[PDB]
RNA sequence: UAGCUAGUAGGUGGGGUAACGGCUCACCUAGGCGACGAUCCCUAGCUGGUCUGAGAGGAUGACCAGCCACACUGGAACUGA
RNA sequence: CCCGCAGAAGAAGCACCGGCUAACUCCGUGCCAGCAGCCGCGGUAAUACGGAGGGUGCAAGCGUUAAUCGGAAUUACUGGGCGUAAAGCGCACGCAGGCGGUUUGUUAAGUCAGAUGUGAAAUCCCCGGGCUCAACCUGGGAACUGCAUCUGAUACUGGCAA
């Protein structure tokens, strides 16, 4: 019912006084396809055992997107840490134009035409929290007019 | 020293945003109230009131929608070191049209919209979204 | 320049048929359809988004019997055309002269009607056209010149074909041995299960 | 002299003249001074297979060109019609 | 930098330059083995690669790796060489094209023969 | 109206001849800032009268020496 | 590579060109250019365009077309519109 | 180009299969022979070497090399940075240069609009046409972001005067 995505299951390790912990990371997306989006980062020192560690956060952590016909609004920027990305509107058949962990998180989030590129770090949680941050902070026209206190038309 | 009196309205009332000041005061100036003129008639402020005869006082009210600021960004574009004129079949467009991009056209200062419907170009001072 | 091995590897690879046999017979009884081909075919793939594209472009180019140059020419043409990408790449795919002839039923297969379209066995509004990537555009009439109407193998193919879904836009006799290509297939109206976003996609890498 | 001829165009087989106003000691696809119409020799039928700017070719005329044989018999065909 | 730096000295590009400038812009280069030899490359990597010192015909003396199972260059041999260092070997820069003028293909392939210099085997 | 320009004589050392800097306003290719540029043209002076700093206007014409197409035409203002 | 320039910059007069012109000569002025890069040094035919690029740009100018230059090397003029 | 002939008849190879990157196992070898674009691999169980089967990609082509742009936001005008990663001159004064508070008036240089002239043809792009289709060749358009005038606006910058 709701979409998943793996993205990335990275072995990190802890040093402790026999030798080395190795333990396993899992990153991935939740999406219904229509503007919900989340996603979920868990560790544990399995993989199937991280995965779902991921799975249940990234279900309990969801945002809404307000989506606009299967693509974004307008143009938007996803600035977190050392991972910039760039989001821009796409008529219909352009498909989904962007990295790794960029495509996972439109794919699962319902976007079906996008142009998007991601300048800086390409750490995947990064890419991933900046994408989420652009979309959760790109607007709607009818709440942009909505906080101007106009009409839609009036607005475009 | 202040070289551009445009860019400081623009930073007051980013900065009064940011810090939830209901209202933000600034000098005056004709392309001061043009430009609060084009902001208060699209939405983006309340109020603006310029008093004094001597030394005129400008004052914005800032308006906030449901808690959040509403100029979520506001941008100068031609600074004083970097004029920037765009002719009225490249003025640009601002969030893809929800924004808004003050131009200073050859008929007043009034936004890329209005200037595309009158057929002007013009400076692009800032823009707002 | 035509794959010319063995057909139903291509089937299993993909995981689904390919109408690259006639239908005579269901192909489970002809091949391990479930599995892929070689030694290693119980084997579970693990694809990559990659994967996921290349394996699109495949299957929808074994369909048509088409090459990689030639895809390649047909998606920049559906991108240079106005509208959507995808569908405009499946209704160029759809106006070959081949496949025109495999749906409107002369070859049973499109291996078949490609022979025959080779054979200068069709024309195109009275002329003889042998091209097998001819672009069928509105309106045209291919037929089936009167020297070769007396194969049995445009009888099969009508026989096999007439058992199958009959593509809207077209309007065929079995008597006359014409058809009228009435418009362009639409993307909704050809098979749901080929997603053509993964070849603009995989095009656009 | 400024001469009124056929600089043929076209691809190996299939000629397609254009006929332009050009000084009479350039190459013959070299450089011209107008374009005033055009010639398919192997014109299918029912599209239009000669075109000839008959005003600017009277023009030119009246300035002194000249016209080249061919040319002047694709003139006489086109106001013959 | 601000604008007015920019235009009183403009971004600079990053000339470049090649990793195998003996070639001069050629992708094949005929040489003259001035000497054939074996050394042995860096760590943690342990064999005894050949290489032939070349005399080419644009004067340059290089140093090119012969791959394949087993050469028969001699010294004066007429060598075609082609770009593409070789990682553990120190400063070899070029192959020499299997197959070409005297370097011969090598005995009994059947993979990859045309980066060798083999000729189809008979079906 | 005939085409000409307006400059500021930098010399009037020539003998019935100045020098006159005209100064440009040309949009950087690239980086899009308004950049003054000064061109120096030598300016034919008929009786020799401008002074160096003042602006003048001029007009082109036939050559008149070996790099003076440039003539007066009148005087904006004295300084 | 920071100063370069002696017909060198300008004026007058004579000569010369199809034509204006230090194009050339005599004389008289001491100027002219250069940090918005003069002079020198190293590569280089230029353009329409071609390749790549989302674009801005970047690289290059094979074929085709416009312009220039050259014709064993260095110079000259003659006939000729 | 059209018709007739006879017969599947005369016509498939190249690279790759550890990750990047689609495609995997046996045997030989034993840090040797060798591979390699990078990470790297090979020391007696090698999906990384060589052979074989199987497979993948492309196809009368397939790879290697040379070269350019891309990716490279890795010269960042669009579009970067400078406390510690490379990067604020040791600090000041200061000419040229860059930028300039506020109101009215004037000018129309910048700026904007419109028009005219050019910006060769071809090439790119759009709508069509013709070679059995395509490559190719064409008709018409658009474009050639430009430049020069002329006529307007003159809000902003510039000049000028207060
Ligand atoms: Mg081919
Ligand atoms: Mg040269
Ligand atoms: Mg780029
Ligand atoms: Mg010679
Ligand atoms: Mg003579
Ligand atoms: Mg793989
Ligand atoms: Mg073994
Ligand atoms: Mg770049
Ligand atoms: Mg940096
Ligand atoms: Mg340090
Ligand atoms: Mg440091
Ligand atoms: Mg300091
Ligand atoms: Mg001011
Ligand atoms: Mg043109
Ligand atoms: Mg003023």
């Amino acid at each position: 019912e709701l979409q998943e995505k793996l993205i990335a299951v990275n072995r990190v390790s802890k040093t402790v006084k026999g030798g080395r912990i190795f333990s396993f990371t899992a990153l991935t997306v939740v999406g219904d396809g229509n503007g919900r989006v989340g996603f979920g980062y868990g560790k544990a020192r399995e993989v199937p055992a991280a995965i779902q560690k991921a799975m249940e956060k990234a279900r309990r952590n969801m945002i809404n997107v307000a989506l606009n016909n299967g693509t974004l609004q307008h143009p938007v920027k996803g600035v977190h840490t050392g991972s910039r990305v760039f989001m821009q509107p796409a008529s219909e058949g352009t498909g989904i134009i962007a990295g790794g962990a960029m495509r996972a998180v439109l794919e699962v989030a319902g976007v079906h035409n996008v142009l998007a590129k991601a300048y800086g770090s390409t750490n995947p949680i990064n890419v991933v929290r900046a994408t989420i941050d652009g979309l959760e902070n790109m607007n709607s026209p009818e709440m942009v007019a909505a906080k101007r206190g106009k009409s839609v038309e009036e607005i475009l | 020293s202040m070289q551009d009196p445009i860019a400081d309205m623009l930073t007051r009332i980013r900065n009064g945003q940011a810090a939830n000041k209901a209202a933000v005061t600034m000098p005056s100036s004709k392309l001061k109230v043009a430009i609060a003129n084009v902001l208060k008639e699209e939405g983006f402020i309340e109020d603006f009131k310029v008093e004094g005869d001597t030394k005129p006082e400008l004052e914005l009210t800032l308006k906030y929608f449901q808690g959040k600021a509403v100029v979520e960004s506001i941008q100068r574009v031609s600074r004083p070191g970097l004029r920037i004129y765009k002719r009225k079949d490249e003025l640009p467009k601002v969030m893809a049209g929800l924004g808004i991009a003050v131009v200073s056209t050859s008929k007043g200062v009034m936004t890329d919209r209005a200037a595309r419907q009158a057929g002007l170009g013009g400076e692009i001072i800032c823009y707002v979204a | 320049a035509r794959y010319l091995g063995p057909k139903l590897k291509l089937s299993r690879r993909e995981g689904t048929d390919l109408f690259l046999k006639s239908g005579v017979r269901a192909i489970d009884t002809k091949c391990k359809i479930e599995q892929a081909p070689g030694q290693h075919g119980a084997r579970k793939p693990r694809l990559s988004d990659y994967g996921v594209q290349l394996r699109e472009k495949q299957k929808v180019r074994r369909i048509y019997g088409v090459l990689e140059r030639q895809f390649r020419n047909y998606y920049k043409e559906a991108a240079r055309l106005k509208g959507n990408t995808g569908e405009n790449l499946l209704a160029l795919l759809e106006g070959r002269l081949d496949n025109v002839v495999y749906r409107m039923g002369f070859g049973a297969t499109r291996a078949e009607a490609r022979q025959l379209v080779s054979h200068k066995a069709i024309m195109v509004n009275g002329r003889v056209v042998n091209i097998a990537s001819y672009q069928v555009s509105p309106n045209d009439v291919v037929s089936i010149r009167e020297k070769a109407k007396k194969q049995s193998r445009v009888k099969a193919a009508l026989e096999l074909a007439e058992q199958r879904e009959k593509p809207t836009w077209l309007e065929v006799d079995a008597g006359k041995m014409e058809g009228t290509f009435k418009r362009k297939p639409e993307r909704s109206d050809l098979s749901a299960d080929i997603n053509e976003h993964l070849i603009v996609e995989l095009y656009s890498k | 002299m400024v001469t009124i001829r056929l600089a043929r165009h076209g691809a190996k087989k299939r000629p397609f003249y254009q006929v332009v106003v050009a000084d009479s000691r350039n190459a013959r696809n070299g450089r011209f001074i107008e374009r005033v119409g055009f010639f398919n020799p192997i014109a299918s039928e029912k599209e239009e297979g000669t075109r000839l700017d008959l005003d600017r070719i009277a023009h030119w005329v009246g300035q002194g060109a000249t016209i080249s044989d061919r040319v002047a018999a694709l003139i006489k065909e086109v106001n013959k019609a | 930098a601000t604008v007015n730096q920019l235009v009183r000295k403009p971004r600079a590009r990053k000339v470049a330059k090649s990793n195998v400038p003996a070639l001069e812009a050629c992708p094949q280069k005929r040489g003259v083995c001035t000497r054939v030899y074996t050394t042995t490359p860096k760590k943690p990597n342990s064999a005894l690669r050949k290489v032939c010192r070349v005399r080419l015909t644009n004067g340059f003396e290089v140093t090119s790796y012969i791959g394949g199972e087993g050469h028969n260059l001699q010294e004066h041999s007429v060598i075609l060489i082609r770009g593409g260092r070789v990682k553990d070997l120190p400063g070899v820069r070029y192959h020499t094209v299997r197959g070409a003028l005297d370097c011969s293909g090598v005995k009994d392939r059947k993979q990859a023969r045309s980066k060798y210099g083999v000729k189809r085997p008979k079906a | 109206k005939i085409r000409t320009l307006q400059g500021r004589v930098v010399s009037d050392k020539m003998e019935k001849s100045i020098v006159v800097a005209i100064e440009r306003f040309v949009k950087h290719p690239i980086y899009g800032k308004f950049i003054k540029r000064t061109t120096k043209l030598h300016v034919h002076d008929e009786n020799n009268e401008c002074g160096i700093g003042d602006v003048v206007e001029i007009r082109e014409c036939r050559p008149l020496s070996k790099t003076k197409s440039w003539t007066l035409v009148r005087v904006v203002e004295k300084a």
